[PDB]
């Protein structure tokens, strides 16, 4: 279906308010995540199909902000958003982030960029999403 | 992207597809029907009004056109004959036609309709008045069995219902034309069978039987996935369901 | 090119030539006696008649077509007056259509009248004499369109007259037609 | 390329209609210049002399009284002011529209 | 290049070769193990990472080019306690009031108006079939080693549109979605299709209704073919198969009918890896000479350990569309097994009859024909869907 109901505003508000902190640390993002309690989104009487397809579309939506042309800090915030969405989901199995072949090499280069920036929270969280194998190797997101 | 809907090939100048193949021709020879034959559309009210209009026009034309042919042939003969008495006799026949056109035009619609089984031009009606949108025999069935005013269109009375249910057994719930005729209310066999089966306890079920349970279990085990089954498509195999 | 099948015309457009030419005769004969032929370019009459005859032979198949859509299949370039002739002839044939009650009952119009010309052509000589208001030996006016629009007044006697041409002439009118030297200089500057 | 080719009278090609304000300038020209259709064709570069004659032929059918009234309401003649009045009034007409 | 990209945004893609596309994935994944079908470790709260630290800290230090203590710091820092606003055990059936989400407010507006005796129920969400397809197959592994997906295999998703087009709606589509493997051939997809057109039967049997034909169309004809990138792929494994591609070409290329030049291959010639194809672009499959199916490739991807790995279930059905049954005209509640024409009893022609209704109306106690009519057996595509 595309962008889920009311999710776009919550995601962009979180990302913009994180960007306005002028900070990249996962800690700031987590304080913000926990004040507004974003992890609660996966409750609210979603039966299994709705839950899975909502997780899929939420991850695909956050992917667009993790991708360019967004800058370093906003992409880092979107990576934390992907992280929160994937690890607070209630699906079984854990539904995946759809990553395009046109995106995979650029995103690995972004891992190297996160490493080079000495800004290692985002790099660890990306490697950890890889360990969870959250990213999925689909032709299109 | 929706332009590729069936047929996936459609010619750009005339819209036609490829010609008939060997397999389709052999299937038609064997009489195997195509799924496009299953498409049937509902009779909307203006369709029925147009049908009545077409039937009355057909009857009016069948009446008048021979009369006007007589009139015009008489006039043509009159325009060339020189004998005065023969001229006046031909004029008298022309006056016959002139009177008759006025009288028949003064006929009312029901008299034009006449009897349920009278001759009507289904072909011309279908391809000209209905432009072929509905076929000749489809129109024929619809009119002669449901739409002509002589058909009993009334609601079923309690006495009619009870006598239907009683006399249905006398024929074994078979041969429903005989049941309809014995009912005496000018019902059709289809009407009587429809009314019977919408209430017959033998068809619509609150009950269960061993073969229905067996095949329900078999189809459920065959086709269910998790929580889903095709509830109302299992009906085709176990009888009396909905 | 209507007489054989071709990739441009499948069979539903194909037709027998004999029927068409006959039908066109039965129409053109009406055109002349209804004053439509006289004083016009003749060819538009033929085009209109052929277009409608071809339609009416299979109206269920052919009612959906149009002037140019029909002609470009035959690679024919059409008259623009053919539209005028078409409107004229439909106007005529509906007036024939009302003459017969068993045609009157259908409440015929532009869309529907086409598929009955086969019916009308059998009795057209009766239709015209039942339709014209000019029942004289020598309800609808059987006249050319040039006065079917009707005169605003029926040509009263013209005012044939003379005047006195010998009077004196007002010199003021003459001097009004002359430029002053100031205007002469203005035109010289403009030139 | 076909033998069906139509031939009909093409000498009535689409000419540009006349504006109401353009007509007003035409009348003030009769007031201001006269009936020298060649000269008027020069004051209206967008109209040629035959257009002026056709304009006069159309106007004379009903508006002879206005023709005379303009002709008697004489004004001193200037080509330059005339051209400025034209394009300014045309631009004003477009801006209003 | 075989580099995916949109031709129309979110509607269709530019063409690429499937095998090279798979190798372009594996050139970025082979050896890394992210494409493997083997269970990796996962996250947890920072309080129970001690056992996994010995295995994780060294690898994190290697990949992030940091020290072991930096890896441990990042691991405890990025723990899930910083994100789990929901405790491990809270049910999803209720909206947590401790939230500021606009999404959960909109969800509140969705749920609260249903809390009335007229609307209280646990019925379908929007559609039924998809999660049933997932739950019965997801995460499973085969009982036979020969039915086990190869690691890094391409997984394709194909929509097979029904021949019965809605013809009142063109936005949403009638189809069933099918997963196929890159290494597999077109033969297997064609064999797996359960379409009702194979079950087509006919013949006029008003005089002897019990002499219904012994052969379905599948037993009489076996022709079928896919069509991609201008190439037909026709089956010729059986004598009942005919290469329909020849006749199609012989008429289509006779005129500028608006389509390009085509070529002919067999069905068994190609694996799904051999194709050069677009995603979302309408393609064609046909069988029984007349049942054309619109083919849309809606997804293609590598396999992963969470996927259905049991190939006995492959080709895997994942979505379907719910056609309605053709209920008889007599009782209007029951699906027809017969259809009649020229019927003197029926009010219309054609008229559809269930087996029982057909038999009582048209026959006496001994099955003798009554009245004037023609009859044909009927298999319902709205039932056998
Ligand atoms: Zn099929
Ligand atoms: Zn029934």
């Amino acid at each position: 279906m595309g962008t889920p109901p009311g999710l776009q505003t919550d995601c962009e508000a979180l990302l913009s308010r994180f960007q306005e902190t002028d900070s990249v640390r996962f800690e700031d993002f987590t304080e913000l995540w926990r004040n507004m309690k974003f992890g609660t989104i996966f409750c609210g009487r979603m039966r299994n199909l709705e839950k899975n397809m909502f997780t899929k579309e939420a991850l695909a939506l956050a992917w667009r902000y993790f991708l360019p042309p967004y800058t370093f800090q906003i992409r880092v915030g979107a990576l934390y958003l992907l992280y929160g969405l994937y690890n607070t989901q209630l699906c079984q199995p854990k539904q995946k982030i759809r990553v395009a072949l046109k995106d995979w090499d650029e995103v690995l280069k972004f891992q190297q960029d996160l490493v080079n920036a000495q800004h290692f929270d985002a790099a660890y969280i990306f490697r950890k999403l890889r360990l969870d194998r959250a990213f999925h190797f689909t032709a299109m997101p | 992207m929706g332009h590729f809907m069936k047929p996936y090939f459609k010619d750009k100048v005339t819209g036609v597809g490829p010609p008939a193949n060997e397999d389709t021709r052999e299937k038609a020879a064997q009489g195997i029907k195509a799924f496009e034959e299953l498409l049937v559309t509902k009779w909307k009210n203006w369709e029925k009004a147009l049908l009545r209009k077409s039937v009355v026009s057909d009857r009016l034309q069948r009446l008048l056109q021979p009369k006007l042919l007589k009139l015009e042939y008489l006039h043509q003969k009159q325009s060339k004959v020189s004998s005065e008495l023969e001229r006046q006799a031909l004029e008298k026949q022309g006056r016959e036609a002139e009177k008759e056109i006025q009288d028949i035009n003064q006929l009312p619609e029901e008299a034009l309709l006449g009897n349920r089984l009278d001759s009507h031009d289904w072909e011309k009606i279908s391809n000209i008045n209905f432009e072929g949108s509905r076929s000749a025999e489809e129109i024929r069935k619809f009119w002669q069995n449901s739409e002509h005013p002589s058909i009993n269109k009334q609601e079923w009375s309690r006495e009619e219902e009870e006598r239907l249910q009683a006399i249905a057994a006398a024929h074994g719930h078979l041969e429903w034309q005989k049941i309809a005729e014995e009912l005496g209310t000018s019902r059709s066999a289809f009407q009587c069978l429809q009314k019977f089966q919408q209430h017959n306890k033998a068809l619509k079920r609150k009950e269960w039987t061993e073969e229905e349970d067996r095949m329900l279990t078999q189809l459920v085990q065959e086709m269910r996935v998790g929580s889903h089954i095709p509830y109302r498509r299992i009906v085709y195999y176990m009888e009396g369901r909905d | 090119k209507l007489f054989q099948a071709s990739p441009s015309v499948p069979a539903k457009y194909v037709e027998d030539k004999e029927k068409m030419l006959s039908r066109t005769m039965q129409l053109v004969e009406l055109a002349n006696e209804t004053w439509l032929v006289t004083g016009r370019h003749p060819l538009p009459v033929i085009t209109a008649a052929t277009f409608l005859a071809w339609q009416s032979l299979q109206p269920a198949d052919r009612l959906s077509c149009s002037l140019a859509r029909f002609c470009k299949l035959a690679n024919v370039d059409l008259p623009y007056p053919a539209s005028s002739r078409l409107q004229e002839l439909l106007a005529v044939l509906l007036r024939m259509a009302e003459q017969l009650a068993w045609l009157r009952v259908l409440r015929l119009d532009k869309r529907s009248v086409v598929k009955h010309i086969g019916d009308l052509l059998q009795h057209r000589q009766s239709l015209v004499r039942s339709a014209f208001r000019d029942g004289t030996a020598e309800p609808a006016l059987l006249l050319p369109p040039c006065m079917l629009k009707s005169p605003k007044r029926i040509c009263p006697v013209p005012p044939v007259s003379t005047v006195t041409g010998d009077e004196n002439i007002s010199d003021s009118e003459i001097e009004q037609y002359l430029r002053t030297p100031q205007e002469v200089r203005d035109f010289q500057r403009a030139q | 390329g076909s033998t069906t080719t139509y031939s009909s009278f093409r000498k009535n090609y689409y000419s540009k209609p006349w504006s109401n304000k353009e007509t007003d300038m035409f009348f003030l020209a009769i007031s201001m210049v006269g009936t020298d259709f060649s000269m008027i064709g020069q004051l209206f570069p967008h109209r040629a002399r035959i257009e002026i004659k056709n304009k006069f032929k159309r106007e004379e059918k009903t508006n002879g009284w206005r023709i005379d009234k303009a002709f008697q309401e004489k004004r001193p003649f200037d080509f330059d002011f005339f051209a400025h009045l034209l394009q300014k009034v045309l631009a004003e007409e477009e801006k209003r529209k | 290049c075989n580099f995916p990209e949109y031709e129309l945004p979110e509607l269709n893609t530019r063409a690429f070769h499937v095998g090279a596309f798979g190798e372009l994935w594996r050139g970025r994944l082979r050896g890394a193990g992210d494409l493997s079908l083997r269970e990796p470790p996962a996250s947890a709260l920072p309080g129970s990472q001690a056992a996994d630290s010995d295995r994780e800290d060294a690898a994190v230090a290697r990949d992030l080019d940091c020290s072991l203590e930096a890896a441990a710091e990042l691991r405890a820092v990025c723990g899930l306690d910083k994100l789990k606003c929901l405790e491990d055990g809270e049910d999803p059936e209720v909206i947590p009031e401790n939230t500021d989400l606009v999404t959960l407010g909109v969800r509140k507006r969705f749920l609260e108006h249903r809390e009335e005796t007229i609307t209280i129920d646990r019925a379908c969400r929007q559609e039924t079939f998809v999660y049933e397809m997932e739950s019965h197959a997801i995460g499973k592994k085969p009982e036979n080693s020969a039915d086990m997906i190869e690691e890094g295999e391409l997984i394709l998703s194909v929509n097979i549109l029904y021949p019965v087009i809605f013809h009142k709606h063109k936005e949403h589509k009638p189809y069933q979605t099918m997963l196929v493997l890159g290494s597999q051939k077109l033969t297997q997809l064609r064999d797996s299709i359960r379409c009702v057109s194979d079950l087509q039967i006919g013949g006029e049997f008003s005089n002897t209704p019990d002499q219904a034909p012994e052969h379905i169309s599948k037993d009489l004809y076996k022709s079928a073919f896919f069509y991609f990138e201008g190439t037909f792929y026709n089956d010729k494994r059986y004598p009942e198969c005919r290469d329909l591609s020849r006749t199609i070409i012989e008429w289509s290329e006779s005129h500028d009918r608006g389509y390009g030049k085509f070529q002919t291959a067999r069905m068994e010639d190609f694996t799904f890896n051999d194709l050069c194809i677009k995603l979302g672009f309408p393609y064609l499959y046909c069988h029984q000479g007349d049942c054309e199916h619109v083919i849309v490739i809606t997804d293609i991807r590598l396999v992963h350990h969470d996927d259905c790995l049991d190939r006995t279930l492959y080709p895997l059905l994942i979505k379907k569309h719910w056609l309605w049954t053709r209920k008889c005209f007599v009782c209007k509640m029951y699906t027809a097994r017969w259809v009649t024409n020229n019927d003197s009893f029926a009010p219309e022609d054609p008229c559809f009859f269930c087996d029982v209704c057909f038999r009582m109306l048209h026959y006496d106690s001994e099955g003798n024909k009554l009245g004037e009519f023609l009859a044909y057996p009927y298999v319902d595509p709205g039932t056998f869907n």
